[PDB]
């Protein structure tokens, strides 16, 4: 039962129910994340400055706890 | 130039100027001389690409085929062959950098500016009769430079002889107190003491330089865990953590 | 801090019932000479803190006499071949 | 009044201002004495050292016996407003004002200084009785006056002319500060300042030629502004010693933690630091950390408490490091983490054995159960048993103990109270407590005292003896709480009380309310048991009962098994007789209350015995039998008006006998 704030590249996860505080990194900035059933789904930053340039291939991160290992989506 | 690099404090600040410096902005074509006010043509973004792009470590573009280019036009210059090697210094390839920076030191003996990192390679490197013929050499020029009272701390500091090393990291600090790399220094120079409350505070002053430094970091975790109090490092080590992910060490 | 014994009543019924090493701060070690100050006394530690004004007023009374001391042992003028340092221990003999 | 601010270790422009008026106090040439209070309470603050432990003590000796007026910031707006309040205030007020006029320059500040260390200062009072000669009062070094002007003489002597240069240049500016104000313009002129100033520029030796190059010199280094000034280093705008602002900063932790002071003037100057003073003033940071405990910061919190004990550690050549774990424990217990707090805290124990110090492990025997208190349900866990340290604690010593043996008899009776024990050994070990805690001084130790009131409040009115509990629970605290358990436990025990008086005048929508408050709130565990208790009693106002009946007994069970508290067994239980004998069914009820009746004879507590009695009778008249209740009520109808609150519940059943 953990509360989480994720940053532009930076995850705080705070334990609540029980236990103490944990920290992740991520590969790249994040644009936004939304919540799943046992995870996050995090979403690339597209574009910053004004040119307009963005990513496809990829953009997409699965997590299912802060210590291991992240996933790729697949479609 | 630098005083418009220091205000940068973050790869994403570094895009948006670069963008900025690539559509809406251009020279005075009056003043400047032609065939160069164009912005493909010029020398300081190609200056500043290698600069920023590098010490803040940011992701990389736009930055290779500017490389070689600088390389062609300027082949005796010393501050890139120094800057040159320091690339091979930032990613643990130690072996390829001596041999860049020792044509730095035949070519211009007399060059106090990026030695800092060639007396940190052959600390690492050890072979005491070299550094001892380093720090001899060094001193003889001048004693004022930030980095030549950094070098001689450690030539000092592989000699067992830590209440004189420890000296000589506060006296580097001194003239130039933007060097920071000589705090974490200063508090491993504590350790070998059996000091560890004296410690304690020359790491703790590099965080608070600078939050975001993985050394000090590291450094501080360290000095708690020699001691029995392993579980109050626990929170050091953490924030160690999210500095350098990648790495199996930590 | 009573100790259980400045309580009257305790105290009195006692009777019937009977019928620190140093180590060196960083602000301790200083810039010019790598041997690191020594307290003389505890009561410069305070509580197990180097107060940094006291240690500093020592520091300014033993450079005073330094530089009256200057001219004592080494210095020889020329024409003498006897320091000072002697001059006055004959004449302290001279009189006495 | 605001500036940067920053640790000097030489004469701030503050130290100056006593040494104006001690001047003028001791020429006795205006006849002007300045009052001991003033005094008192600008050169106490000046007084060296007073130290504070973050945590594991409170207020031990830092209480004064007498209020002292809060310690005054070094401005000369406020300095005035203290002499200025008086009638002939103005006088004494003036003189500073005409003194301050008259040093205007460096070599004025060593004429002060020259004239106090030649004639008033004086070695030993062996010499004051030969100096009858002298035209102006003098001063022994061992006096309060004395030691001070001593310490401020040393620190003259002490720095270059570099020292000197930087004294000069901000009390300028100290003094152009207090130019730019309203109370300066009341004081534009006042005639004395004058006469005051004339008095002590005299003898100046040249009034035709110096005098106007004297100006120029001055003019040319102040701010003129009708050229560019000349460029000088950024100054500070306030100069305070480390002591000074060791007495500021007490005065404040401790004001917020339970003659007006000023929070917005010392906060603005304490977050103006260079970075290096919070090095040598490792205090700064916890002022921070009681800050962020507050609004109930956890991430901010924890690093200024971290920050304190990196920088605390070092500077004390003591090992300390058995310290830190405990209080980040304790930090643990406050957000009721509870689990983290037992890991961290077992290393503790693990150090403190490494020390080989006896005294440090009574502080660690001390908070263990410190915290069982607060959450008893951990009992278990421990390597030691609270019995075991009871026994300890009981036989530790004779001597340099003092407040132990009177934290050892409370834990004492605490257990005892929870196992039930009989009320003689009850009563004998709380007088054991309430013996040791009045025969030393109770105003010092006001944790403990506050926790005598708290159990002899809960013992009496577990007795039933409400006039009694009145009396002591006056002298109970509130919003004061305690160490290591949150910071809004206060707030939340006031709005327990609230709800209980809620449900006693039917106001069912409030109480409703705050039962949605209290499934997603973190509580302690007395606070747990309360609302927990309180969501039986306000479902059996409502009229449901089967899920009030299974809902209390799985609290009676695990109010066995948990945590071995008996008095919460009996409080539980009454309830559901209440539950069973208002649903016409009590008979089920007539095993389980007789096995208390019993149980309780043997203890002897009167209100036990009287309440089951109600239930009883209760029981009696709802099967037909009243004849009887009517002939048992009758004779012990006079041992059960004795207890107030049950007299209620008592006066309505006589109407329905009649």
């Amino acid at each position: 039962d953990c509360f989480v704030v994720v940053l532009s590249d930076i995850a705080h996860v705070y334990m609540l129910k029980n236990g103490g505080s944990t920290t992740v990194c991520f590969p790249f900035q994040i644009g936004n994340a939304f919540w799943y059933a046992n995870g996050v789904i995090l979403e690339r930053e597209t574009s910053a400055s004004k040119p307009i340039e963005f990513d496809l291939k990829h953009k997409y991160i699965t997590l299912t706890d802060p210590m291991a290992p992240f996933g790729l989506i697949s479609i | 130039w630098l005083e418009l690099m220091d205000c940068l404090q973050k790869v994403d600040d570094a895009l948006l100027l670069n963008n900025y410096l690539y559509q809406n902005f251009q020279f005075k074509f009056s003043e400047n001389l032609g065939s160069q006010r164009t912005i493909e043509f010029n020398i300081m973004i190609k200056f500043f690409k290698l600069k920023v792009f590098e010490e803040l470590n940011g992701q990389l573009e736009d930055y290779f085929e500017d490389l070689e280019f600088l390389l062609q036009v300027f082949p005796n210059f010393t501050f890139l062959k120094a800057y040159n090697a320091t690339i091979s210094y930032n990613n643990l390839d130690y072996v390829t950098a001596e041999s860049r920076f020792d044509d730095i030191v035949k070519q211009d003996p007399y060059r106090l500016n990026d030695l800092e990192t060639y007396s940190n390679i052959l600390y690492v490197m050890q072979k005491n009769s070299k550094l001892a013929y380093l720090a001899q050499f060094v001193s003889q020029i001048d004693r004022f430079r930030p980095e030549t009272c950094c070098i001689i701390a450690n030539y000092y500091s592989a000699r067992q002889e830590h209440e004189k090393s420890i000296m000589y990291f506060r006296r580097a600090l001194t003239l130039d107190k933007k060097t920071t790399n000589a705090w974490t220094l200063m508090g491993h120079e504590f350790v070998e003491l059996s000091n560890s409350h004296a410690a304690i505070e020359c790491y703790r002053r590099a965080v608070d330089i600078c939050p975001r430094d993985f050394k000090a970091w590291f450094g501080l975790g360290q000095a708690y865990a020699l001691l029995d109090m392993h579980l109050y490092s626990l929170y050091y080590f953490q924030k160690a953590c999210t500095l350098k992910p990648w790495d199996r060490r930590i | 801090a009573r100790a259980l014994r400045d309580i009257s009543l305790f105290n009195d019924i006692r009777k019937d019932q009977n019928s620190v090493k140093y180590i060196p701060s960083l602000s301790a070690y200083n810039v010019f000479n790598e041997f690191p100050y020594y307290p003389t006394s505890a009561s410069q530690l305070l509580d197990g803190k180097l107060d940094e004004f006291l240690m500093l007023s020592e520091q300014y009374k033993s450079r005073l006499p330094k530089i009256r001391k200057l001219g004592w042992n080494r210095f020889k003028p020329i024409g003498i071949n006897k320091t000072m340092y002697e001059l006055e221990m004959l004449r302290s003999r001279a009189r006495a | 009044k605001y500036g940067p601010l920053g640790i000097t270790n030489f004469i701030t422009p503050y130290d100056l201002c006593i040494l104006i008026l001690i001047h003028a106090h001791c020429s006795q040439d205006n006849g002007i004495s300045v009052p001991t209070a003033v005094f008192l309470r600008l050169i106490s603050p000046t007084r060296p050292s007073l130290e504070w432990n973050p945590l594991l003590k409170d207020n031990s000796n830092l209480r004064s016996s007498s209020i002292v007026p809060p310690p005054v910031l070094p401005i000369l707006d406020n300095i005035i407003r203290i002499l200025l309040d008086d009638k002939d205030g103005n006088k004494i007020a003036l003189t500073l004002m005409g003194y301050l006029e008259a040093i205007n320059g460096l070599d004025s500040i060593n004429r002060l200084m020259m004239d106090l260390e030649k004639n008033c200062l004086v070695n030993n009072y062996r010499s004051m009785k030969m100096r009858t000669t002298s035209t102006r009062r003098q001063m022994t070094r061992a006096s309060f006056l004395g030691t001070f002007l001593s310490t401020c003489i040393r620190k003259y002597q002490i720095g270059d002319f570099e020292m000197r240069e930087t004294i000069w240049i901000n009390l300028q500016n100290f003094k152009t500060v207090f130019k730019h104000t309203p109370l300066w313009l009341r004081f534009k002129d006042n005639v004395h300042i004058q006469k005051v100033k004339n008095c002590l520029l005299a003898n100046d030796e040249i009034s035709v030629e110096d005098q106007q190059m004297v100006e120029f010199f001055q003019h040319f280094n102040n701010g003129n502004d009708a050229d560019s000034k000349t460029m000088n280093e950024e100054n500070y705008g306030t100069l305070i010693s480390i002591q000074h602002l060791q007495s500021i900063v007490n005065r404040q932790i401790v004001n917020w933690l339970d003659y007006e002071e000023q929070s917005g003037l010392v906060f603005d100057l304490l977050d103006t630091l260079s970075l290096n003073d919070a090095t040598k003033f490792p205090l700064i940071f916890i002022l921070k950390y009681l800050e962020a405990i507050k609004e109930n910061s956890y991430q901010t919190a924890l690093d200024s408490l971290h920050n304190y004990f990196d920088y605390k550690s070092t500077g004390n050549s003591q090992n300390y490091f058995h310290i830190s774990l405990l209080s980040l424990a304790t930090f643990h217990s406050s957000f009721n983490e509870c689990d983290a707090a037992i890991n961290s805290f077992e290393e503790a124990t693990r150090i403190a054995r490494e020390n080989k110090d006896m005294e440090t492990l009574n502080l660690i025997m001390i908070w263990i159960i410190n915290f069982i208190e607060v959450h008893p349900e951990y009992a278990n866990r421990f390597y030691i048993t609270v019995e075991q340290i009871i026994k300890y604690l009981k036989n530790s010593s004779d001597v340099e103990d003092a407040n132990i043996f009177s934290n050892a008899y409370k834990f004492e009776t605490l257990l005892s109270m929870v196992k039930e024990s009989k009320t003689a050994e009850v009563s004998s070990s709380l007088l054991k407590f309430m013996a040791i805690t009045l025969q030393n001084v109770p105003s010092q130790n006001f944790d403990l005292f506050q926790s005598l009131v708290s159990y002899e409040v809960k013992f009496w009115k577990e007795l039933g003896y409400e006039s009694i509990s009145d009396v002591y629970e006056k002298f109970l605290s509130k919003t004061s709480s305690s160490s290591l358990r949150n910071y809004d436990s206060s707030i939340i025990n006031q709005d327990i009380k609230v709800a209980f008086k809620a449900l006693e005048e039917d106001d069912f929508l409030k109480v409703k309310q705050y039962l949605l408050k209290s499934e997603s709130l973190e509580l302690d565990y007395d606070q747990k048991i309360n609302l927990k208790y309180l969501r039986v009693k306000y479902l059996v106002k409502i009229g449901d009962y089967d899920l009030s009946m299974r809902l209390i007994n799985q609290y009676v069970k695990e109010c066995c098994e948990e945590v071995a508290d008996s008095n919460w067994r009996f409080k539980f239980e009454i309830e559901s007789i209440n539950v069973l004998l208002l649903s016409d069914v009590g008979i089920r009820s007539l095993p389980k209350i007789i096995k208390l009746i019993d149980e309780y004879k043997e203890i002897g507590n009167p209100l036990r015995c009287v309440i089951l009695l109600l239930k009883l009778c209760e029981v009696l008249i709802q099967v037909g039998k009243s004849m009887e209740a009517e002939c048992l009520i009758s004779c012990n109808l006079s041992t059960i008006l004795e207890f107030p609150f049950v007299r209620k519940k008592t006066d309505e059943l006589l109407e329905s006998l009649s």
